[PDB]
DNA sequence: GGAACGTATATACGCATATTGACGGAG
DNA sequence: CTCCGTCAATATGCGTATATACGTTCC
């Protein structure tokens, strides 16, 4: 996807349906059926595909510290109920 | 879909690096039990010194791991391992677990299969 | 709305004439956390004996008594108690269960109230 | 259906109406009950009385 | 008011939603904000709750720290320029 | 509406029953800045113990007082204080939250109001 | 205009498109600058160029230090 | 994106060469921390000599550069620095914009870099 | 012619959210 | 006779599908 790493386009809105929108040219385009997360602060609205997977996950956990050990699992959870 | 065992949830939380080669060679949907979630989340606080490191490394684990409600089919499956198992107050966490992989149809990953071997109908990957 | 806690479900199943009158008594809807129902799934296959009517009196009480999911909003409020409290690793069940009371705004009835008394806005009826 | 919403009272011709959103929606054709205690409304679909469940189990044996 | 009332009745359709038609005795009145959570059988209705309500809901249910933090000052560092 | 000095919020999230008290007697919007809500996240991590709390303190408070993003508005307001009182490092903070209460003409709720009788226009409470 | 929104592109005869959210959309008369480096799109309303920033701050003195 | 250091946006209103030629050539888009306009508009008033010089040529930068405005979505990251790098009170203004380029996943360039080294997925160039 | 592709009008569905009018029973 | 619970209809905001065709510019 995309020749180069950086593209830039200008242009005004349109009106599709009841919504705004941007038209993307090509070079600015993501895939077909690419969820997208959108922010907007200020003057920059900033648009990027979505992390969900596994891969992203991890990539995150990965790049964040590491606790110093790994939690033993507390066992036995259940107490005794007098009556069965 | 893959249930992850809470073991295998913990060892992710923590940054076990074995775990994490592995789970990210897994297709589809990977879920978390509620049950392993709230076992998750009482972790997060149990040593004060990591408590905001695990906070976060949790958090972002839920932000992309869907977390399974527990409801009638789950208690309905539970119910079936009990029956045919026999009752055992020590293994009601992990069958709880275990009857939600099974409400799903998912395949449950755990370290510690010998503890799920009398589940019956229980879709396995031992690592 | 009440939640009973598991003890005063066991005492309901058993027709206990000190807890049923007082169940009769309460106005207001009268709901079952599921985890509850997993811990009564249980004791019904305890005894090879007369499973099946334990069975048969467990289910007329799932008849008439809404069970409650555990779910996210319920796991929400575990991890608060947590946070207010501390980790109690033998108080996990029962803050469960509690957390479902604290999500749908409904009075936990108990015969333990003091092991409830740290999860803060939990209305409390001790019997 | 494990969700939740928020939502504000509206008029339905002469009665207060709460909408339920999708995912927290019941049936079209199922019977509920609805009790209020204080301000906090509990609705399930209708189960039955609590004295024919007390009825019920002393007619039943009891174990032991 | 009573302390406790119950109705029983079915939903209709409003719009294009579900709704539940609440009787007088079980009206929250008019422009209150709601809370709605659902939990398999269940759905429990009941009012927002966000003015403060924060001081009592559940700030002094909960536990305080032992002391109040001491703000820390000085956070704009010195730039060069 | 009030905008509440961060020190105000700080007591507030940790449980000061003289400004819980004050406070409950504030009639309409109760407004945080976007920077007040900074200084509280990192007060939540640094004692380690309490950690728990005041990160639930600070939740709940935030899921009730609506948080003031800092825009173009605000930075005007700060350039406008800058120009008429000069400028001060370490008063750099304060001034960001009496500009966002200036750009939303909110009163400005703090018990060092002397600190901020610099600022023009501000409507000041001074506890 | 301090939002966060989801969403999916969609394809608006021979052009895709993304759409925006009210709390986050730009009005319907104003020119805007789409600049995508590697897959991050970013959005704001058209200016002057750098190069033209740079060209003013040339034709007045430079600050002491 | 690039974010823009203060530092960097210093050299840039002040026209340092070697920082307006780089910033010329960079092909992405070019952003300024609305962090970095407050202490630029405090720097206006720093000294007495060449006030209006300063206001002017901070003018003409605000007029081409977008300005992120600090929000809800940049003090959740602001959150996360804190949780995995642990509270800092010397860092705490670099961190929010830092923040920010996290938010609006931008490039953060710095003369500084090494004191960003400890926020994670923050991507850096080092001038 | 005709791909490719940027531009410009449509007509629609889903679903929360309004608001308003009429029939009929029980106080 | 009026409450006020049960029928109703109907509108608007808005995100989300989808279509058609009139353009250029470059084989």
């Amino acid at each position: 996807h995309h020749h180069h790493h950086h593209a830039r386009a200008t242009g005004k809105t349109f009106r599709s349906g009841n919504s705004e929108a941007v038209r993307l040219p090509r070079d600015l385009a993501f895939g077909a059926d690419v969820e997208l997360t959108l922010i907007r602060s200020g003057d920059v609205l900033t648009i990027y595909p979505s992390k969900g997977s596994i891969a992203d996950l991890v990539a995150t956990l990965n790049q964040m510290p590491r606790p110093d050990s790994v939690e033993i699992r507390d066992e036995d959870l259940f107490p005794e109920r007098p009556g069965l | 879909a893959y249930v992850l065992d809470t073991n295998v949830a913990i060892h992710l939380r923590d940054g076990d690096p074995e775990v994490t080669t592995r789970v990210t060679a897994l297709n589809g949907a990977i879920l978390l039990s509620i049950i392993s979630r709230v076992e998750l989340e009482g972790g997060v606080y149990r040593e004060a010194a990591q408590a905001g490191l695990r906070r976060s490394r949790l958090d972002v684990m839920l932000k992309v791991l869907p977390v399974l409600d527990f409801d009638g089919a789950a208690a309905d499956e539970y119910r079936r391992i009990v029956e045919s198992a026999g009752y055992s107050r020590r293994k009601v966490v992990d069958r709880m677990i275990a009857a939600q992989a099974l409400a799903h149809r998912a395949t449950f990953v755990t370290f510690n299969a010998d503890d799920f071997r009398d589940i019956p109908g229980l879709s396995l990957l031992a690592w």
